[PDB]
């Protein structure tokens, strides 16, 4: 008793349908059928023990994702999806270009990437901040993070390995992982810019 | 004193090599970093010339639908006056086929006139002179269509000033 | 005595016949008089709806030459920042270059390096650390093109305010 | 409007179809598949308004917003086809290659200049154009010419050096103009297969 | 190219009676009035074509009473439908010392006028 | 005679600098050609390099697929002959509750001694020999395991012959 | 004689109590010997299964090669063809530098004019319409690296095909 | 660290009775024998705990005869569990030992014979 993607598909189905009928004058069966449809689907999300928001959220991923052309589309309007291909940064290009030095080195090698810290640094506020593209909802490819201190000072590096490009989201996350696990075994308390929280848990 | 400085600055030029490897591995990240800005900058910039595009041809259509509402409130008033204006002429065309029937009645009634009953024959005939039937006059709306136009400049005039506010918001190049 | 009456009403029925070729003469007359009237009309409406479709295919001129002030303001904006970033990467790729050719220059002095001169030819470059350059932050006018979208969605509203002014004078059938 | 919700639930029926006839969907779900689609049949008849059509007009009526989308989103969807790609029609040496008009005829075309030689006449001219592509759509004009069954170059499209950029209307702009200053002249015009999918 | 109507529809319609009719030929145009119709103030009103700024071809001319009362009227003949704008001048002229010379006083519509 | 020849010659210069105006701005249409026409390649091999990474990380997502299978396999096998020994435990073990019980039962049967009836409550207690089921050996698939191990060691020999045979097509730098 | 009889079967009880709790020990040998089996059985699977997670991470890295050797032969194909593109922009760049400088003194030698002189400084600039300057074609290697792409998702194909053929070796339940 | 097994499941959990017991107490092991088996070829089969290349806990030794009779055993004490591959290697002497004084012949298994 699992095949319940029909209950989604029917939950989104339905939402969408109101926008006619709530906004516009549809149809009187049309309104006739919403309800009946309403009442029915919740008669199934009691039964099924499943949710209609969470239910319509997955009939959205769900349905808008297998949607060829058979004939010509819904010009998925490029003011509603330019897609999401995108570069988003939050260190300046001073930031970036700066050089710094660790006293007490550490090198980790996490996958493609290449972790670096100053192990001396010791009961600080550190705050993440890289630049790095973005794809759809995911992250794609990693340019560079770094860590500041509440001064600005850099005491931290992720950054690729200058021969092995490129890599995925999920070793990057593990990067994140290692660096601050790494940085507050010293007392250290590590924030994360919004962005990063974004594409990083 | 010199061979032992020579390994002395040896390794000491060795770390500032190792050091020179790390900083040119950023510059080219920083390389990556510019030209990935750029990119961007110019996906921001196509996107906000589509959707202004985009909204550009919705006020089109707007417009398409405002001219052809006017101009079908026009043909409908137009209609209106000559349909009333048919409705007079099929009056005045049936009068006037009565009076043409009666006619070659009249002259074709001439043909067999030195009968007695020519006079019963046609003695009806000279008294039968229907010819009645009112018509109320029909004006077009001038009122109506002239506002229309001078409205439809005012609303001409008005985008105009609309476009100007909207346009003195921002520099132009 | 009945011949005379006979003359008397064919003379009277002549008569009626000339007065009834005026009367068709007078309805001919009106028909065209009612057919000019609708043609009348006719040439009122066409020259109204002509008026009309000039007036709105200036607004659409003018909504295109909005459209193109707007995409030129921000494709100026975008070739300003994007040539800011294309500088920089020159600058980078500059200093990249000098860094490289002085690192590789290192690694290949030290082939030659237990020849006396070597420290007379390297003492100089343990001084030389050149590793400068500042790069200044460029922005995109993020305020002004998000201004630019948001203020042509407001004409967009008003100007479908206006219309439905417009609109609203006057009836629909 | 009693017949908008025709056409939506003949959109709405093909995109149910879709999922039981390729997934496994459910049993239920393809009993209501088949049952709504024998009254919408009936439904179609009962109206005087044909299926196809009208699933057609359900299409373009129920894709131009709000469908994709809003409010909500947070992940689940995007729905797009991206592209940034620069076309070149022309070789480096055509390019750099310097012409010569006998009769000039120069005008301004909003950001572009327009060029072309008046003396040519009964020819098949092709256009073949370097020019940015973003998405699917041009972006911006870096030139334009027109070549001769022979290869010798008769027009030129050429953005305005103190103005740049432009749009693709202004370019189509261009090229319907350059088309007609040299087809007046009894010239056949053909374009080249990127510039016809970025102009018509 | 337009259409002017001094008159009504009714106007144009209406029959009317000459108790002392007067006829004439005025080239293409006929011309006839009331003679019996005197001292009395009348206005001429007319429905005709207009092209550019001058007369192309008349449809009609009456005489109106300051009653409203029809005295006199210009038609084309039905052979002839064509003339010029100084024919049907002269045509007024015409009428006019006709209708004067029983002490009427005539005035003329400012289309008429105009035209 | 100078005079005009200095007018003569500033003309002819002047339409000289008419057309190295438009040659020198047809070289700029050139040098923008060049840099776009880099930038085109740029994007080009980038695309071709994110389509190769998404082949390889496929890959590595299809050797996850096929160890976990494997390891699948293997627990399952290990399972097997766990749950076989988990019931010979089982048995043995109720064997020796069983056999536990009567050794106390005996023992505390023996302490009533010196009554007659002791032999009443105490023969009973003797032969009680509760010697049941034959257990048959366990024997874990070794061939199986050790095939498993084989063979994967030659898929990846396999792996090994596949890449080489896909790198020797080109020249390496 | 019932307490002899007592006696005897009191003693003939106890040495089946010795012959009891001797088997149970036995019990208790055979129990853990099956615990120490199934023990056994664990680690012969889990270093089966470390092995051959270490081979599918060889195969894995043996992935990575490959990946970072191809990607090199596109860097080095890309920068080749981008090097002879920053070539012709410099001969490009150059040549327009030229004319440009050569303007510039066209420009700046009509304006000091009706001097004797000037006819004898601008006598030297009528002949010089230096516009040469050819350019070879550059042609990025497409078919390389459309087959290499090619190749890749081949070599994909075939480690699934591989595997595939791995895995029914061996019974699904 | 594995574990050997020379003998089956079935052989280790089966009874056996001497008819002429004798037992003895070898340090941490216990060995009990059949007197009364004579002119016999013995095999010595042993399931114990391995590591490295030496013992390190015997689980349980018995003597075969070659019609698969148990005729002598080797087991640890329940208090004394702990014990080293020497004692149990002198277990199996005084065990060959004692069965060989009444004219047995004994083998020993090659895991035995390793350890």
């Amino acid at each position: 008793p699992n095949t319940v993607s029909s209950f989604q598909v029917d939950c989104f189905l339905w939402h969408v349908r109101k926008r006619v009928a709530d906004q516009e004058l549809g149809d009187a069966p049309f309104l006739d059928r919403l309800r009946a449809d309403q009442a029915s689907l919740r008669g199934r999300g009691s039964t099924l023990g499943l949710d209609i928001e969470t239910a319509t959220r997955a009939g959205k991923q769900i349905v808008e994702r297998i949607l060829k052309e058979e004939s010509d589309e819904a010009l998925k309007m490029t003011m509603a999806s330019v897609p999401a291909s995108r570069y988003l940064t939050d260190m300046t290009l001073e930031e970036m270009s700066r050089e710094w030095s660790m006293l007490i080195p550490k090198q980790k090698v996490a996958g493609p990437l290449c972790i670096r810290m100053d192990q001396a640094i010791m009961d600080k506020n550190i705050i993440l901040k890289a630049n790095f593209s973005v794809i759809f909802d995911r992250l794609e490819t990693l340019i560079l993070l770094r860590a500041f201190t509440e001064e600005g000072a850099i005491v931290g590096e992720i950054s690729p390995l200058p021969s092995l490009p490129g890599h995925t989201a999920e070793d990057v996350k593990n990067a994140v992982g290692v660096l601050i696990g790494g940085l507050e075994a010293n007392d250290n308390t590590v924030r994360v810019s919004e962005t990063l929280q974004r594409f990083a848990w | 004193s010199l061979s032992q400085a020579s390994a002395d600055l040896e390794a000491t030029l060795r770390h500032k090599l190792t050091v020179m490897y790390s900083q040119i591995n950023g510059a080219s990240r920083a390389l990556d970093d510019v030209r990935n800005r750029q990119q961007d900058v110019r996906m921001t910039a196509n996107r906000k010339v589509e959707q202004l595009q985009q909204e550009y041809t919705e006020m089109k259509a707007l417009l398409d639908a405002s001219e052809t509402t006017s101009t079908r409130k026009i043909k409908e008033e137009e209609k209106r006056v000559n349909s009333k204006f048919d409705t007079i002429y099929q009056i005045l065309l049936k009068k006037k086929s009565e009076i043409q029937t009666l006619k070659e009645e009249i002259e074709q009634s001439l043909t067999k006139r030195d009968e007695f009953e020519f006079l019963e024959k046609a003695s009806k005939l000279r008294g039968i002179s229907t010819k009645p039937v009112y018509i109320p006059e029909v004006e077009l709306n001038h009122k109506l269509i002239k506002g229309i136009h001078q409205s439809t400049i005012d609303l001409k005039n008005e985008l105009k000033q609309c476009i100007g506010r909207l346009q003195e918001l921002t520099p132009s190049s």
